[PDB]
């Protein structure tokens, strides 16, 4: 996963979960890389699927 | 199974929209992102209650795709939840509509505009969409969204969510049922 074209001022809602940094499962990629990008870069991909 | 329910499909997991015919024939429709590429569905995460195969997927552009039902015994409600959906409108602005997906459930808001654009990136952008003030979750897509006994769109996507407020977008109906020759029920 690649978060460089984000953000997204909105993301489809398929649920396809990837578990984050901060132990928060995202519910799929759109979601997840706008998070990066809130974080200004700290928040990394821990693994797929939920935490 | 009704409008709002968890749908998966190889990839993920996606919610009804609503149950639609034509004849004899039961369909379903969902979003487009969702139908894109999946060829069957199934009611549950185990996959072991099959419900039908993709017959039709328009994403990006529009954003609906419709299943038709190879299960012959699961119930098909005309139904959101438990509310009943009896005919189809377009929406209008101030309208006060109902959204229930599978991951947030029933949430509520008004159409704040018509005809928007959103620009999903690499080439997804859809147009002419429904906007609102309800909020949405990942899981959410393709569920409906209703207003009285009225099918009204089925959730494409938004941003927000629903502990702090969003914004959702959502595909017209009408339209969906025009290019399948499909009614509610």
């Amino acid at each position: 996963v690649d978060c460089s074209e984000y953000p997204k001022p909105a993301c489809t809602l398929e649920y396809r979960p990837l578990c984050g940094s901060d132990n928060k499962t995202y519910g799929n990629k759109c979601n997840f890389c706008n998070a990066v990008v809130e974080s200004n870069g700290t928040l990394t991909l821990s693994h797929f699927g939920k935490c | 199974i009704s409008g709002g329910d968890a749908i998966y499909s190889s990839t993920g997991r996606c919610s009804l929209g609503f149950n639609v015919r034509s004849g004899s024939t039961y369909y379903f429709l969902t979003a487009g992102h969702c139908t894109d590429g999946a060829t069957t569905w199934w009611a549950n995460s185990a996959r072991t209650t099959v419900l039908g195969t993709t017959s039709g997927s328009s994403f990006p552009n529009n954003d609906y795709g419709i299943v038709r039902y190879t299960n012959t015994t699961i119930p098909k409600d005309g139904t959101v939840g438990g509310q009943d959906i009896t005919s189809a409108a377009n929406a209008t602005v101030g309208m006060a509509v109902t959204r229930r997906g599978s991951t947030t459930g029933t949430h509520s808001g008004s159409v704040t505009a018509l005809n928007a654009t959103v620009n999903y990136g690499g080439g997804d952008v859809v147009y002419g969409m429904i906007r609102t003030n309800v909020c949405a979750e990942p899981g959410d897509s393709g569920g409906p969204l209703y207003s009285g006994t009225r099918a009204i769109g089925l959730t494409s996507g938004g941003s927000g969510n629903c502990s702090s407020g969003g914004t959702t977008f959502f595909q017209p109906v009408t339209e969906a049922l025009v290019a399948y020759g499909v009614s509610v029920y």
